[PDB]
Parts: C-alpha cells; sequence; structure tokens
C-alpha cells in the first residue's frame, strides 16, 4: 500500500509499505527516497513518536495514513 | 574540536537548559509551519537548524563553530524577560560581566566558561546550523551567530504575535534551498508544562474539585510519558 509522510517544510514524500512493515523498514525506505539515514529521522503519527521494530499495523496505520518526519541533525 | 556536535533534539536542549542552571522552560518540536502554538504560549524563542550554505537585545558570535548549539541556546535565554524563567546563578553572573563587551569578546567568554563547556559536551562534509529567534520590545530578531551582530526583522504588535514575524522569516529562509531540500528542524521554547499543570492541580485540589485534579493528573502523565520517549 502507499502512505504519505510529511516533513516540516511541507513535502510530502509517498512510500510503498505494507502493514507489516517495521517503522526501522519505512526509514529504510525514506533514506533511498530522500537521501537521509535512518538516524536522523523520527516518526509521529498523530501523535506519538513511533518505535523502530514495531509495524505499521501495530499502530493502527493504514492505507494512505499521513505520518510526520522530524529531523535529528548535528549540529 | 573541543566540542562536540549536538542533535536537533528539544529533550536534549531541555536539559541543556537545566544544566545551565535555567528552571521554568522546557523545549517542543515543530512538527509543521502552521502548527497552531497559542496553547503553548507564552513562546520565549524559536530554535532553528538548517544546512549552512557558504542596544537592548543580548548577543554573542561565535569564535568557535562547534559551540553554535549552546552558544544560540545561550543567546536565547538571555534575551528572556519573564517570571517563569529564572537564568540561574550561572547565566545571570555571565550576562552581568558580559554586558558592555562587544559580540565576539561575549563569544570567547562563553568558550571560556567551564561550566558551559561541561554541559555542552555532556550531549553529544555538510555543516548543520542553529540560530535562534527572540521578540525585545516590539522587535523581532535572528540571533545568527555567524554575524556581528542581531538581524531585525520586523515590528510587532499591539495586537501582535511575534511568533508570525519569526515563522514568516524562517518559511523565507526554507524557500533558499532546493524544493526538496527537507534538513531542517524548529524548536519552540516555553514555560514549563508539568510545573504549571502541578500548579493549577494544588489549586483545583484547594478548591475541592476532584474532577479537575485527575484531569491534571491525566494532563502530567501524559506530559511525563512524551518526556520519557525522549530519553
Ligand atoms: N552544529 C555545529 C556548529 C556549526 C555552525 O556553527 O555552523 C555555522
Amino acid at each position: 500500500m502507499q502512505i504519505f509522510v510529511k516533513t516540516l517544510t511541507g513535502k510530502t514524500i509517498t512510500l510503498e509499505v505494507e502493514p507489516s512493515d517495521t517503522i526501522e523498514n519505512v526509514k529504510a525506505k525514506i533514506q533511498d527516497k530522500e537521501g537521509i539515514p535512518p538516524d536522523q529521522q523520527r516518526l509521529i503519527f498523530a501523535g506519538k513518536q513511533l518505535e523502530d521494530g514495531r509495524t505499521l499495523s501495530d499502530y493502527n496505520i493504514q492505507k494512505e495514513s499521513t505520518l510526520h518526519l522530524v529531523l535529528r541533525l548535528r549540529g | 574540536g573541543n566540542w562536540c556536535l549536538i542533535e536537533s533534539d528539544p529533550g536534549i536542549f531541555t536539559e541543556m537548559i537545566h544544566g545551565f542552571g535555567c528552571t521554568g522552560l522546557q523545549v517542543e518540536e515543530l512538527v509543521v509551519l502552521d502548527e497552531s502554538i497559542e496553547h503553548l504560549k507564552p513562546i520565549h524563542g524559536f530554535i532553528f537548524l538548517f544546512r549552512w550554505l557558504k542596544t537592548d537585545v543580548y548577543f554573542s558570535q561565535q569564535v568557535i563553530q562547534n559551540a553554535c548549539a549552546s552558544q544560540a541556546l545561550i543567546n536565547l535565554l538571555l534575551n528572556c524577560d519573564h517570571p517563569d524563567v529564572d537564568l540561574g546563578p550561572t547565566l545571570k553572573e555571565f550576562k552581568d560581566f558580559t554586558y558592555d563587551l562587544d559580540s565576539a569578546s561575549r563569544g570567547l567568554c562563553l568558550t571560556n566558561s567551564e561550566k558551559i563547556r561541561a554541559v555542552h559536551n555532556s550531549f553529544g562534509e555538510d555543516v548543520f546550523h542553529f540560530v535562534t529567534y527572540v521578540p525585545v520590545n516590539d522587535g523581532v530578531y535572528e540571533l545568527d551567530g555567524l554575524r556581528a551582530a542581531p538581524l531585525r526583522l520586523g515590528t510587532v504588535a499591539s495586537d501582535g504575535d511575534w511568533t508570525e514575524v519569526a515563522i514568516k522569516a524562517i518559511k523565507e529562509k526554507i524557500k533558499n534551498y532546493g524544493e526538496s531540500e527537507v534538513r531542517f528542524n524548529l524548536m519552540a521554547v516555553i514555560s514549563d508544562q508539568k510545573l504549571k499543570y502541578e500548579r493549577e492541580m494544588e489549586k483545583f485540589a484547594q478548591a475541592g474539585d476532584s474532577a479537575e485534579v485527575d484531569r491534571l493528573v491525566a494532563l502530567i502523565a501524559a506530559e511525563d510519558a512524551k518526556r520519557e520517549r525522549y530519553a
């Protein structure tokens, strides 16, 4: 299925996932589409921070739910 | 080289503030730029992180590059003027001593503080930079530690929300990067929400309102769980 990842800037990144996919897997997917490593990523689904090895279906995340990406960058 | 880099994480920044000896604040991460934060008021400042593309306002300029996280945060705190907020002895003594020093000399003094260097390092080629936004009297200022002076972005009030000016400046800064650049982070420095709920809870307790006390317990528990996930 497809789900949407929104960013601070307003951009919307679309992903090919299945409800079985781990959060960590979704982060791997954001890398190849964007360039940002998993390290620098936190995913929020209204409105908890999501745990790396704990599945979309686990968080009740559907076909075309929208998630939010925030960045952990070393300044 | 003797200062580590610091991750753009609202939990780390909340702890750095406390580490510097300042009480009454916390840091909240912003997730969208249209996020209404009316409920987070007062907002004491913003901390903004982006990729570096190479008299009433307190401001220090950096003389070391890797200090930018602590320096941006301190530039924000030393412009805070609020009953909610106590800077603590370390930061008050720093501000008093450096009151008539030029901006780069302030950076030097900050850099030589052992307490500040200690706190900073206890939390740690594209370069990512932190800058601060803060209101002072009727102006709104961007405090970029690479510049020699604060940058006035605009004027505010009477009705005014100062945050509109800052957010406008930040959006327009984002419009300078590839429409595909997404590596930014925005945090707001706000009053301690747990402390706010505990004050209200003790008042409703005194008023005999069990229902409101329980709901405040729920808010507090929610706040604690959120703080724990940031750990
Ligand atoms: N994030 C560490 C410091 C970088 C900075 O000062 O960029 C100019």
